[PDB]
């Protein structure tokens, strides 16, 4: 209902934090930071890349695949007859 | 009832929107304490801010020398008043011996209430209050209270 009131029930927990002024905008965020971006990237590539292998795996074999059947007409047949 | 002329004391009656509240001041050796103490209901906590950053800030600009007088009068009162009994008398001194020393300028203090001007206040308060970065205390059931962002956000005036 009413938004901030009423919608949970919750005791004994405590929250502490400062004024922005009083702290930094990149606390060490390249040093820091860069290692965050590494560790948990592989958990998603994992399960992120291996379609992308199929497609364009059959984009390519597809392509061969439709270039020469297309692009020889004296391929199987020459023009021997 | 609501027709006190504390802003604060009228409202607050009016709309009830606190059960109470007083302000302290704490003055440390190096230091000091500026700041009020409130009561109110769990949905009611917002509104009282809203209103609370109202007076301070419109002092620092718009106020006036009426109120001013009503404001110096109170705390002649309260000044002398305190100074009857013994323990009392008795109990200044320590501290100010170790405050201020001896001194117990009790006539001063009256030349001293002469001082005050509406610059003077507004001047003050100007430096302590504007655009600055306040503490926050709270103690449950506080939800509502906004986060800070907000607070900040409210110390200085759009002019609004």
């Amino acid at each position: 209902g009413r938004q901030f009131g009423h919608l949970t029930r919750v005791r004994h927990v405590i929250t502490y934090s400062l004024s922005p002024f009083e702290q930094r905008a990149f606390p060490h965020y390249f040093s820091k930071g860069i290692p965050n971006v590494l560790r948990r990237t592989r958990a998603c590539i994992l399960r992120v890349a291996p379609p992308f292998v199929a497609f364009y795996l059959v984009y390519t074999w597809g392509t061969q695949e439709f270039e020469k059947s297309k692009r020889k007409n004296p391929a199987a047949y020459e023009n021997d007859r | 009832g609501a027709h006190l002329s504390s802003p604060l004391a009228s409202i607050a009656a009016t709309n009830k929107l606190c059960q109470s509240f007083q302000t302290f001041n704490i003055c440390y050796a190096d230091t000091g304490l500026l700041g009020a103490h409130f009561v109110c209901d769990h949905m009611s906590i917002d509104d009282m801010m809203f209103v609370l950053q109202g007076q301070w800030m419109r002092l620092c600009t718009s106020a006036t020398e009426s109120e001013v007088l009503r404001g110096k009068n109170l705390l002649r009162n309260a000044l002398v008043s305190h100074l009857d009994g013994t323990t009392p008398v008795c109990e200044d001194i320590g501290r100010s011996l170790l405050t201020y020393g001896r001194r117990i300028p009790l006539a001063e203090w009256e030349s001293r209430i002469a001082e005050v001007d509406a610059r003077v206040v507004r001047e003050v308060c100007s430096k302590y209050f504007y655009d600055q970065c306040p503490a926050v205390a709270g103690f449950g059931p506080i939800e509502q209270l906004p986060d800070y962002n907000r607070i900040r956000s409210g110390m200085f005036w759009l002019r609004f």
